RNA sequence: UUAGUUGGGCACUCUAAAGUGACUGCCGGUGCAAGCCGGAGGAAGGUGGGGAUGACGUCAAAUCAUCAUGCCCCUUAUGACCUGGGCUACACACGUGCUACAAUGGAUGGUACAAAGGGUCGCGAAGCCGCGAGGUGGAGCCAAUCCCAUAAAACCAUUCUCAGUUCGGAUUGUAGGCUGCAACUCGCCUACAUGAAGCCGGAAUCGCUAGUAAUCGUGGAUCAGCAUGCCACGGUGAAUACGU
């Protein structure tokens, strides 16, 4: 009955916001499941390397991001604050 | 034979294909509609058989009659005075295509 | 109740199981020359079944999606190969001598960033 | 025997194995019928009746190139002469590719044909100034 | 085009000078619009098409219809 | 004029095929995409600093 | 259930965190040795593959306009505000290529499969009136939940014999389709008609060493439309290193 998704471009605005969302739905409420780890994308945005002449050798630079996600339903009035108070940590945005 | 000579040892839709009108698609069509087999040789295209493609194509211009089709166009376009006239009588491309590099085929 | 593997060659993706039965090969719900109608999955597809003296061992039902036309024929064969593996783990050494345990790990690669693909530098020509 | 490998497949450009295997197949097929041999034989007697004495090249002598001998390796002439095989199997007129692939193998066997006098080739123009 | 809509043409050209020549029409306009389409309305007058040095004056004849009122001067 | 191509391609344009996409940062007129609303050249020179 | 459909379940693929793995680690030949050549074991062998990073510096090193700054200048102005400029040619030579004389392929058909972006104007459904292209209308959501989207060329069938031949497709005639205030030069596409040059190519020359060359499609950034260009992705996938 919740749908908490998640998605930035680190393995650390997110693994300590999961760390710290899992243990208090686990201390609080009793319905819920492990970390389900969404998918990433990751682009390719090639340009050019010089100024203004010689556009026949360039470099690449790109913008990967993941995805997380969790879920819990079945709980305790401890827990029905949690998709508000314990969410995303530092570095991140993600909406409940 | 039929409005010009074909040849007589070839398919049907193959040997109606020699007119200046009759192409590829139109006349296996235009063969559909007078009721003969398409695969069958021009030999076996007989006096009814014959009768029945000559009757057929009657309607569709063909032969040296379709050439005035094309030369009275070109020759309005030349009097009009369009540029495609200018290009045509001289070599160039009548549409926009770019003469500067490969354009000979058309041009000598 | 079977003997279970999975499997992968190219770009392909297999989970082959070969069930106890006679030797009727079925590959991911197709028979067994409809899906490979050539001969390239004739013997491929079944030297594995036959790596050990062991042809009519289990009708293996098969399973390949994603790939290629011997990408999934190749997956079908790194699936049957750990299936008599892990139904007899005997059937590793011919899987081992034969060449066929072997995860083949070419792939296809990048594209250079100048070239003209990803090798074919181009042609030019100075004077 | 690495004919598909090297003949049909390598001169059908596109990296096609599945036209090979049909062509080698229908081909010693109809080899096996008329003349009663199996291909694992017959199909061999072509293999060192292809490369030359020598190759066929020029030489720089003196800043000009001249004509002298040089030949091709056992690889080099092994490759260029089954290319020359999947010419002389496809220098004739005949209508179906397997046929003419067939009829170009059995004239071999018979000691006749562009691969056969192809032995001279590349080796009389190198014999014309060795 | 060759789209559905039929024909199109400039309005200045047009709407107060070609389809609007009907007394005292012997004369010539320098019809700097050679975007414009020569509709059958306009059969006799003639406007000055601009193929960028001067105003070249343009006849409307009876096989004009397939060109524009400013493609006869290129 | 330069500085008064931000008013050419800027100002109010009265005609609806009269808008492209120059960058922000530089005022270059080519190779500025939309979906960072800049130029090319430029993200080697602000994606350094950050 | 027509079907992953609905329930059911993480079994499998899948996705992402911590591991394991590959190290001349063992055996043999050579070699005092370093190491070279095999073999084992092993998923891969020998810097696994590929990246990214380009020391010291040469072809008078550029930018005081990204920012800061020393010196030198303007202070009714060198400060602040108000507002308008150049296009595809063609007698020719030259560079990359695309199509071509492709059964490695053509009127049509049955129908396996990638990556990535972005997403609140952002794609845009279906149904829809059409061979092909547009207008009606809109399904889905702040997201592996909703769109672009449909991977097909393959493999497998018909007609054609390597074409001036049922090959090739320019050149033109006619009639259309869209997007765009508007397709005159100067967008692309389709249908009917037309049907050329063009038969493995001289001197010479380019790229390449295994998922590589060759070979067919798909996709993205610029953008209303306009790629045969660039940058990515897979299917099928070889010959050869005597040698300096
Ligand atoms: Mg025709
Ligand atoms: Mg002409
Ligand atoms: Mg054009
Ligand atoms: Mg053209
Ligand atoms: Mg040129
Ligand atoms: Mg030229
Ligand atoms: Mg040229
Ligand atoms: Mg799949
Ligand atoms: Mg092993
Ligand atoms: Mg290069
Ligand atoms: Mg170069
Ligand atoms: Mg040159
Ligand atoms: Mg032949
Ligand atoms: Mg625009
Ligand atoms: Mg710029
Ligand atoms: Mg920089
Ligand atoms: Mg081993
Ligand atoms: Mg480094
Ligand atoms: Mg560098
Ligand atoms: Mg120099
Ligand atoms: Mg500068
Ligand atoms: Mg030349
Ligand atoms: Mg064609
Ligand atoms: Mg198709
Ligand atoms: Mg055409
Ligand atoms: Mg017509
Ligand atoms: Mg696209
Ligand atoms: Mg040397
Ligand atoms: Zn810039």
């Amino acid at each position: 009955k919740i749908r908490i998704r998640l998605k930035a471009y680190d393995h650390r605005i997110l693994d300590q916001s999961a760390e710290k969302i899992v243990e208090t739905a686990k201390r609080s409420g009793a319905s819920v499941s492990g970390p389900i780890p969404l998918p990433t994308e990751k682009s390719i945005y090639t340009v050019l390397r010089a100024v203004h002449k010689y556009k026949d050798s360039r470099e690449q630079f790109e913008m990967r991001t993941h995805k997380r996600l969790i879920d819990i339903v079945n709980p305790t009035p401890q827990t029905v604050d949690s998709l508000m108070r314990l969410d995303l940590p530092s570095g991140v945005d993600i909406e409940i | 034979i039929a409005g010009v000579d074909v040849p007589r040892e070839k398919r049907i839709v193959i040997s109606l294909t020699y007119i200046y009108g009759i192409g590829k698609q139109t006349a296996k069509e235009v063969l559909a509609e007078a009721g003969v087999s398409e695969d069958t040789r021009t030999r076996d295209l007989t006096e009814e058989e014959l009768g029945k493609i000559r009757e057929i194509l009657d309607r569709i211009k063909v032969e040296g009659d379709l050439r005035r089709e094309v030369n009275l166009n070109i020759k309005r376009l030349i009097e009009i005075g369009s540029y495609r006239g200018m290009r045509h009588r001289r070599g160039l491309p009548v549409r926009g295509q770019n003469t500067k590099n490969n354009a000979r085929t058309r041009k000598g | 109740v079977q003997y279970y593997g999975t499997g992968r060659r190219k770009s392909s993706v297999a989970r082959v199981r070969l069930v106890p039965g006679d030797g009727k090969i079925v590959i991911n719900n197709r028979d067994w020359e409809d899906y490979i109608p050539f001969a390239a999955l004739r013997e491929v597809i079944k030297q594995p079944l036959v790596a050990t003296e062991t042809l009519g061992n289990y009708d293996v039902l098969v399973n390949v999606h994603g790939g290629g036309y011997t990408g999934q024929a190749g997956a079908i064969r790194h699936g049957v190969a750990r299936a008599l593996l892990q139904v007899a783990p005997e059937y590793r050494p011919a899987l081992k001598s034969a060449g066929l345990l072997t995860r083949d790990p070419r792939m296809k690669e990048r594209k250079k960033y100048g070239l003209k693909g990803a090798r074919r530098a181009p042609q030019f020509s100075k004077r | 025997s690495k004919l598909v490998t090297r003949l049909i497949n390598k001169m059908m450009v596109d990296g096609k194995r599945g036209k090979s295997q049909a062509i080698l197949y229908s081909a010693f097929d109809i080899i096996a019928q008329e003349t009663g041999k199996d291909p694992m034989e017959v199909f061999e007697q072509a293999m060192k009746n292809i490369m030359p004495l020598l190759e066929v090249k020029a030489r720089r002598v003196g800043g000009a190139n001249y004509q002298v001998p040089i030949e091709v390796r056992a690889d080099r002439r092994s490759t260029l002469g089954l290319r020359w095989l999947v010419n002389y199997a496809r220098l004739r007129g005949e209508k179906t590719m397997e046929v003419r692939v067939a009829r170009e193998i059995m004239d071999a066997a018979n000691n006749t044909g562009a691969s056969v006098k192809k032995r001279e080739d590349t080796h009389k123009m190198a014999d014309a100034n060795r | 085009r060759s789209l559905k809509k039929g024909p199109f043409v400039d309005d200045h050209l047009m709407k107060k000078v070609e389809a609007a020549a009907e007394s005292e029409k012997k004369q010539v306009i320098k019809t700097w619009s050679r975007r414009s389409t020569i509709f059958p309305t306009f059969v006799g007058q003639t406007i000055a098409v601009y193929d960028g040095r001067k105003h070249v004056p343009v006849y409307v004849q009876e096989d004009m219809v397939g060109h524009k009122l400013g493609e006869f001067a290129p | 004029a330069k500085k008064s191509m931000i008013a050419k391609q800027k100002r109010t344009p009265k005609y609806a095929v009269q808008a492209y996409t120059r960058c922000e940062r530089c005022g270059r007129p080519h190779s500025v995409i939309r979906k960072f609303k800049l130029c090319r050249i430029c993200f080697r020179e602000l994606a350094y600093k950050g």
